[PDB]
């Protein structure tokens, strides 16, 4: 199990904002971390560009992972996943099950009104 | 090829197994033994469509590709066949990466089972290395 907070964020233009992952007690190792977003006005997934405007944090000790997006504009909202990925030498069950995990998602809205700042 | 387990330590040891990555030679012996039973070989198919393969059971979904894994990531860079070999070369080389990437030898479940925390030692004695 996959766990992403928070579920919802409501931020201003200019803002930023923290998804964190966490993957819940076990042997299985954080190999490595993919974001996902659904946009507002889409129904189609697409995967999020490390780098810039977007800060990863991958904390493999504790299993942990964040994805940091600074300076929101109404272009950053909709629908957040993390996706996990947990690689071993020969087959193991428990670690193939996990890759087909993802967070439970954030849905992240950005006001653009006029006069509304942080 | 099926190795008995002298013969096989004293390949790995040529193969520059022995503590590479800190791994002193037992593990690797250990771990080939209940992986394949020192079988070169061995494959399994597994229920998620990839398969393991050779001394070390290598997984086709991670190191190396089939042609019938989905999403096969081929990280060794080699076709799964290649590591069905006799010579254990391929095996040895995709084996030293997958230990180097992040996990050390707790890639391997039934090294996890069977060897982890053993005297491991005991799988070179006797073989005058």
């Amino acid at each position: 199990r996959v766990d992403q907070t928070p579920q919802t964020i409501t931020k201003e233009t200019g803002e930023s904002l923290t998804i964190n992952c966490v993957l819940r007690d076990s042997n299985c190792a954080l190999s490595s971390t993919y974001w996902y977003r659904k946009k507002s006005g889409s129904t189609n997934e697409e995967s999020i560009s490390k780098g810039g405007r977007y800060v990863e944090t991958v904390n493999s000790g504790s299993k942990s992972f964040s994805l940091r997006i600074n300076d929101l504009t109404v272009e950053d909202s909709g629908t957040y996943r993390c996706k996990p990925e947990s690689r071993y030498g020969s087959y193991d069950a428990e670690c193939a099950a996990l890759n087909d995990q993802y967070g439970g998602g954030t849905v992240v809205t950005v006001n653009a009104a006029a006069h509304h700042h942080h | 090829k099926v190795f008995g387990r002298c013969e096989l330590a004293a390949a790995m040891k040529r193969h520059g197994l022995d503590n590479y990555r800190g791994y002193s030679l037992g593990n690797w012996v250990c771990a080939a033994k209940f992986e394949s039973n020192f079988n070169t070989q061995a494959t399994n198919r597994n229920t998620d469509g990839s398969t393991d393969y050779g001394i070390l059971q290598i997984n086709s979904r991670w190191w190396c590709n089939d042609g019938r894994t989905p999403g096969s990531r081929n990280l060794c860079n080699i076709p799964c066949s290649a590591l069905l070999s006799s010579d254990i070369t391929a095996s040895v080389n995709c084996a030293k990466k997958i230990v180097s990437d992040g996990n050390g030898m707790n890639a391997w479940v039934a090294w996890r089972n069977r060897c982890k925390g053993t005297d491991v030692q005991a799988w070179i004695r006797g073989c005058r290395l």
